[PDB]
């Protein structure tokens, strides 16, 4: 039933009598369901020791990954650059995959195309849809540049890309001169990221490996930054802005934030900003390369030293306050341009901030996940905070990056209760919040339901999330937000402080019974 | 618009595309007449979609794996092969239901195997009775195991039905070998159809043998309902005051019991034709049992259709039966009485999968609103048939929809509100045309049977009437 | 008892059992308490409207009002201005509180001085105090400026001001030119945001009143800002800004956004930043004077228009879409400058925003409170996301500004359930939101007392409190924030509908419950 | 630095005074020796503040109704006069109670009279007494109401006595007329001893004559304890693991009962002398109570205050003494041994109100860290006697010290760590000195007793040893 001028959508219809009267029934009737008081007994069992040793045996199956596959990143990759349309050769279920999970982070549109392989290519391959594919999308979409990337059924036939674009031209399907570079991203390698270190690693060699006779570093006076995968619009304007306010001169290679970020104005842009191809054409002829992220940048970073002779300095992730002073520090070296007034003040804020609430961050300890980069940042800034990163998940990192980061969980006494792992999911991580329970969870939307998890043991035993990372689909508008730079330890300081006093206000809210702690002033 | 002006609007349209793709694309695109029923005629459908022209649709796992066997509740699904296919389609359709997440139920979860090179090299299929083992230590409590088929496992030519076999056999457990790679197929659609003879063929003849249900005349089953955002729910209950005994949700909120007893039943009753048809068909040859297709969107074909399912019954069903709608009665009138004002010759342009694009019409209408253009993702012609009786003469219609073409259509059309998915939201909201999800619900429903109908008044009126609208253009442009 | 590895400070402690049996004892010996019965049943009769009716009923009685007294706002806008210290002629005591209420929300020091009057000045008045005091605080503390204001005593004793620092100037306690602007600020008229006008206007008359026959309305090609009483930094800096994009020439006078946000370095600055002497002198040179708070600048306005002969525009508060795109169009239309393509965009960003949040918005029910501007800001803005106000709470509002309200409800349908109040406190707010329970509250700290005060009548009771407004003591770094212009909107926007969506989740938390409706995606 | 060092920093400092002010300065400032006992030979205090000088002191309300006054918790305090002094008090000093806010409760509210203009002119007693009517409808469960006066009422002329009494007639309640005028006194200082001869001259006799109340030998009143983070209640535990009765705490979660039943007691026993020495002393002229001086500041104080306080009484408290002693020891111990090697040696400078910049020395002494300088906002030369020989020899003292003098020590003496206000807090950070809040605690505590001592040790440890001090200096110089 309905009341017509307070109409319940689901929640909290379902909770009327009828209903649960009719739920009940169903199950009663019909389910055949396990009785209540096992399903207890094994929830109990899966939050347990004996419970976590088996779940860290697992060797086949998977659990809740933290890790999506490569064509993703090659398609994030593909949108930063001028008037290019993401193309995928496969499989079709694949794009509109990749579509919606990023409309969903963004809640933005996210074009893409596939070609839009069937069975019938395992006999005879998939040239005849790359040659309909390049030609319809050309003319129908007018885009710029075709990026090409690879779903798996296309890897596994063994479809050559090159060869199969190279004779679309040949055979006139698309113009000579039309921009077509290309990468495969098998999605049973490495991850996401890896999809996106392909992709640029494709679309730079296209732009760049034949014309090297010209080129001469240091010419133009930039810097190239290449910033990897990043679905913090934020993070590529807080980069533009300090390089811009230090009077540095550069070229941000794969830039999305326009196209990710359209005004609703009464038009729908298909293409907006991004790299132009007179960026890339051009990179060579930079002082050096920056990569903001070169745990999953280690193709291009090959590329770029091989070919284009930059001598790629060894910087981390423009994260926290030393990784943020180390950044700029070297941006002035290359550069030859002072760390300005501003930059400086900028810094110093941050430092007021980290006095101003230390004592409340003090030995907070937290799990978190992420990407391989994002991981080693948060841990870091963790570490500057005074707080102990207890769990630390990549599902997607590697021998060396844990290495690294061991090494960095040594060099701070905030270190000492840490452990990192690598190859392990959300349902690993559930286990380890449950047995070594931790104040709180980093991590991305996929995470609410381990909080979900630990409420029902018991309100004392819930792990609240604070959602920093990708995919964010249960918040609005986080996307925006910053991570890098100081700008970006400002804001992520701020949300862990006030995560930590929200929850301090929940459990002294108890009239007469916690409220005395309930303080105004905090 | 009149005809002329619509067939001349697919011209213009059509004149971007290379000669191959205009060919094609002008026989999926056409202008309504009521007095047509072969679609066959005016339409084809359920083709390949071309090459490099942003088809909006999916594949056969999203159909198998995502709609059909994804909502089990009580079911382990495994996403067998890499990693994307599992973790894009995790929690991503609301097919809602009751249970202990992780412990008794697991339909948000994403269970995979996470093929490596190594996997695709050698084989799967070690890999796969490794992770069933894994799964019965770590998840006691699951009823039965599907194994859904990603792009490699036929393409590495691996055999998940002799693991299914041996380890069903080996554990005295359902373990199901579903064949929906993505390859399969055009779309979405194939997979409804491989996941129905996947029921059929491992889990529908388990109780065959067996008398023990207490079985009454008044037994129905659900069938194609995905229980999207607590949509079945909302029509069990009517079914049930009739005095109908729903022994089964498919899939929506559904148990493999629930599956296994709907061979007893009296009569199917089938929401999604188009998913669901298969078993339906299945059922009638092999256990006698009648189906007939049924629509509980808004109250006119709400009442139309609890009308027509008492009228299989005997006399104490269909007086329940006017004792519902007059219960009813009241509730949605009022809803009526508040939006319809609000709502009245608000034109809509649809765009969905296989069977809204018709079936919502009726709601709409009960809201005073017109279709004036509608389309599937992945219908067949026998879905069209049934379309063209339900939208307007001289409306559009259009079948695999390129991105291009909707944007064009909407351009020249001017719809006060469209409804699609959500890589169709945020173009249409840049455009300032009020947008409303068709599959999720826009994180709100239920839409089905009269306590939906309220949600669905609410939302149309909450969006098309926005304020928000009045504002995209700048006072000083 | 503690145990050494982990401590507890009050709270979890006083919860062990020692302390709670210790806690029981002395209630039953020795506090004669009423019994917990007698305590729920009167707690439930301050839900009732029985107990409302009465409430508003009040005529003497003030409890938990939402305002303060003069000279703290005669302080702020003193503290905006190059090397000034704020002088609060009067009692000490007042000073150590108005630094105080400062430092706990803007997390910083805050300077002012008193001339410390004691009974003594009863007798024959604070000259002495002044003429000490202003000598005592040129030389120790080395301001430019030195801006008087007054406390309760002096007001009550009826010291005068001007005739106090011209004895002062007289008889060389402090130079002739030296500048002492004053105002008088008595705590028993208006409130903070009265002082803030009446110290603004004072220090207006100083450098101009004199000096106005060399002056040209126009001349200096600039448009004035007066911010009144502001206390987010976003505010200043968003002003600024906006202003500095659409390449206007602009004056910010009383600007403290740089003293109230100095570097940790390693030294305290007493003074930083700040509108300079030079910019108060060649002020009614400008083209005109826009007054970004106007319904607590009504002094400052008739000075303006009187005296400078600035034809000040009716504008409302920059909150807000419709009332940004007001600001920037009289701007463009004051200065010659044209809306610029980046303001274009930022707007079209905002408006994105608002259609992709509005269906968790739309119909979501708030009470809030606030000084009159920021509170008629906050109602447009929520109309405009089709959120309804429906308690709208200004403690130090007026029957003008109550009728203007009144006029903006009427305006939109969204308006229907609203009721704007004017000298109500925090405890007739408590009544309204038990008796017409809203979704949430917009306010200050002082609202989670509410929050508090609603939980315990029951979970289904609670309204959250989401903190805007003056002062947030019990969170971190809020001062950072913006409430003005398109930016300011979009930080509402998200701030609004994330709080909806972690209720939202928290209600849908519960295992086999309620999460059915516990969504990835919303 | 050597005496002659602090004695030439001391005629540095005070070289930027107008001469007036130098010679006033130069009085309230020395140099430590513990050798001297009448400290009226060496420093000046409890004088008027100089004007324009930034002291750190407060007004004789803050000293009525923020420090004794306002704890109390099932009485509803006034804050008479206009909007400002409440307002800015409201919930800001942390003296901690258990009750039901705004039922029988009252702490954290802030009740005003909101003095207008016409007020101001015509006087406030009419609105004061329609105000204690409308708190008697809105909060019947209040045991009795304080009139706390603000600046304005005896400058007016006003006449609260008599309000009171007439008002407290009518409604056999107690209401307390509070003369505690901002105006009045120099400091906070006034304000308490106006305050204790409001409770003597209003409260504390009311029981005079009843003769119910059956006392123990053991009974005892923790008097001048205002439970700051809990601090009392942390203090409480251990006199009664002694088998003492704690009859009453004034004022920290005080009720007005247990300040009534106090005249019952066998020893007061007094933490803050500055505060409460006046009503001590009135109870043992009056009632024959005596009153000893105590510090529950870390073990070592904390066990010296548990062996002179049992010593009062029988053997049998004695030897309960000893246990609570023995019990608590490892405890301690454990906290010294974990926190003195991150502490030792560091040096600390405070500046805090009455009490505190002498009675932490003990605890800074057991974190094997030293106290280099010390005072305080209003103390009087009583409490710097008890100060000089808990300092060093050669340590700065400071009297009613200038916010320019603070910093300027600070400068030269480089302290490692500084305790002190919330006024100082954010100088002091920016300046790369650890601080922490000696009045609030920094939102921590309690401090006293045993289990304080451990959040003690741990807070100054967070702070003084916390990652940021390293990072004030960008390295780029
Ligand atoms: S049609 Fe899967 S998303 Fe693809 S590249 Fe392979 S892992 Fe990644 Fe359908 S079954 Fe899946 S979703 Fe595509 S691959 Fe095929
Ligand atoms: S010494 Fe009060 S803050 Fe003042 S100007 Fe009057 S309202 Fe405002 Fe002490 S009693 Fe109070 S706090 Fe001062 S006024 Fe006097
Ligand atoms: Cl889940
Ligand atoms: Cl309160
Ligand atoms: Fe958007
Ligand atoms: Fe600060």
């Amino acid at each position: 039933s309905q009341q017509v001028d307070k109409i319940k959508a689901s929640y909290p219809l379902f909770l009327d009598q009828d209903y649960k009267d009719m739920l009940a029934k169903k199950r009663d009737g019909f389910e055949e369901k396990y009785p209540q008081d096992k399903i207890d007994e094994v929830f109990q069992w899966t939050t347990t020791k004996e419970y976590q040793e088996l779940n860290f045996q697992r060797e086949a199956l998977t659990v809740n990954p933290a890790k999506a596959c490569q064509p993703l990143g090659a398609v994030l990759c593909a949108l930063g650059f001028e008037k290019t349309m993401p193309y995928v050769h496969g499989s079709q279920g694949c794009v509109a995959y990749f579509r919606s999970y990023f409309n969903r982070h963004f809640r933005e549109p996210v074009s893409c195309v596939s070609d839009s392989m069937t069975e019938d290519a395992a006999v005879f391959g998939g040239q005849q849809n790359m040659k309909d594919g390049l030609q319809n999308c050309k003319a129908t979409y007018k885009p710029d540049m075709i990026a090409v990337s690879t779903t798996c059924m296309a890897e596994v036939i063994g479809d050559d890309l090159n060869a199969f674009i190279n004779n679309s031209k040949k055979e006139g399907f698309i113009p000579d001169e039309f921009p077509v570079p290309f990468a495969h991203t098998p999605s049973f390698v490495g991850s996401h990221v890896t999809g996106w270190d392909n992709m640029f690693e494709g679309i730079a060699r296209y732009f760049t490996l034949k014309s090297m006779d010209d080129k001469v570093v240091g010419s133009n006076k930039k810097i190239n930054i290449v910033p990897g995968f990043e679905t913090y619009l934020g993070n590529f304007r807080v980069i533009k802005r300090m390089l811009s306010e230090m009077g540095v001169g550069y070229s941000l290679l794969s830039d999305p934030e326009e196209v990710l970020d359209t005004p609703a104005d009464g038009q729908f842009r298909m293409y907006a900003g991004g790299t132009t191809q007179e960026e890339m054409k051009d990179a060579p002829n930079a002082l050096n390369t920056v990569l903001l992220q070169p745990w999953h940048l280690e193709k291009t970073k090959k590329f770029v030293e091989g070919t284009w002779k930059h001598e790629v300095p060894k910087l981390n992730i423009p994260m926290g306050l030393d990784w943020t002073d180390e950044f700029l520090m070297k941006v002035s070296e290359i550069s030859g341009q002072p760390i300005p007034a501003s930059l400086t003040k900028e810094r110093g804020r941050l430092v007021d901030m980290m006095t101003d609430s230390h004592t409340w961050l003090h030995g907070k300890r937290f799990a978190l996940w992420g990407d391989p980069d994002f991981v080693m940042g948060l841990v870091k800034f963790l570490l500057e905070l005074g707080c102990e990163p207890v769990h630390i998940l990549c599902h997607n990192g590697n021998k060396r990056w844990k290495k690294a980061v061991d090494a960095i969980l040594a060099a701070s006494p905030y270190g000492k209760n840490a452990t990192v792992y690598i190859g392990k999911d959300l349902w690993h991580l559930r286990s380890l919040v449950f047995t070594d329970k931790p104040d709180f969870m980093i991590g991305n939307s996929y995470g609410k339901f381990i909080q979900r998890d630990t409420l029902h043991k018991g309100k004392e035993f819930e792990v609240p999330l604070i959602r920093i990372g990708f995919p964010i689909f249960d918040r609005h508008h986080l996307h925006r937000s910053t991570t890098l730079g100081y700008e970006g330890a400002m804001q992520i300081l701020t949300t862990l402080v006030n995560s930590i006093l929200e929850r301090l206000d929940e459990e002294t809210r108890g009239m007469q019974a916690t409220d005395y702690n309930h303080d105004l002033v905090r | 618009m009149s005809r002329e002006e619509v067939e001349s609007l697919i011209q213009e349209v059509l004149e971007v595309y290379p000669e191959k793709a205009r060919k094609d694309r002008n026989k999926h695109l056409a202008v309504n007449d009521p007095a047509v029923t072969q679609s066959k005629k005016c339409i084809i459908s359920n083709k390949k979609s071309q090459p490099g022209l942003m088809t909006i649709r999916g594949c056969a796992y999203a159909g198998s794996k995502g709609v059909v066997w994804g909502p089990i509740k009580d079911m382990i699904h495994i996403s067998h092969g890499p990693v994307g296919c599992g973790q894009y389609s995790r929690a991503g359709r609301r097919n809602y239901y009751i249970g202990t997440t992780g412990v008794n139920a697991f339909v948000t979860m994403n269970f995979t195997s996470d093929f490596q090179e190594k996997d695709i090299v050698f084989g799967g299929d070690k890999k796969l009775a490794k992770l069933i083992d894994e799964v019965e230590t770590l998840f006691p409590l699951n009823k039965g195991i599907s194994v859904q088929s990603e792009c490699p496992i036929g393409l590495i030519g691996d055999d998940i039905e002799s693991v299914s076999k041996v380890k069903g056999a080996e554990l005295s457990k359902t373990i199901v070998p579903v064949r929906c790679e993505g390859f399969r197929g055009v779309s979405q659609s194939l997979g409804h159809h491989i996941a129905n003879d996947a029921v059929r063929d491992w889990v529908l003849g388990k109780r065959d043998e067996d008398t023990t249900f207490a079985s009454t005349p008044y037994d129905v089953a659900i069938i194609g309902d995905y229980n999207i955002g607590g949509d079945a729910w909302s029509s069990r209950i009517l079914l049930e005051e009739m005095g109908l005994r729903c022994v089964a949700q498919w899939s929506g909120d559904g148990s493999i019991s629930e599956i296994e007893l709907t061979p007893k039943v009296k009569l199917n009753l089938v929401h999604c034709y188009r998913s669901m048809n298969y078993i339906s068909r299945h059922m009638e040859e092999k256990y006698g049992i009648p189906w007939m297709e049924y629509n509980f969107f808004g109250p006119t074909k709400t009442i139309e259709s609890l009308r027509a399912i008492a009228a299989k019954f005997d006399e104490s069903i269909q007086k329940k039966c006017e004792e519902v709608i007059a219960k009813y009665k009241p509730e949605w009138e009022a809803v009526v009485a508040k939006y319809r004002p609000r709502l009245e010759g608000k034109r809509v342009m649809l765009y969905i999968g296989g069977l809204r694009p018709r079936h919502v019409i009726g709601a709409y209408e009960d809201l005073g609103m017109e279709v004036v253009g509608t389309g599937y993702e992945f219908a067949h012609n026998d879905d069209y048939d049934r379309t063209m009786k339900e939208m307007g003469d001289s409306t559009l219609l259009y079948d695999d929809v390129t991105g291009y073409e909707f944007e064009e259509f909407v351009k020249r059309i001017k719809p006060d509100l469209i409804g699609s998915g959500i890589k169709e939201k945020f173009i249409f909201q840049k455009m300032g045309i009020p947008f409303r999800q068709m599959h999720s619900w826009d994180y709100s429903g239920p839409y089905h049977g009269f306590d939906g109908f309220a949600i669905f008044a609410r939302d149309m009126d909450m969006t098309l009437n926005n304020p928000c609208w009045k504002k995209l253009q700048a006072p000083w442009e």
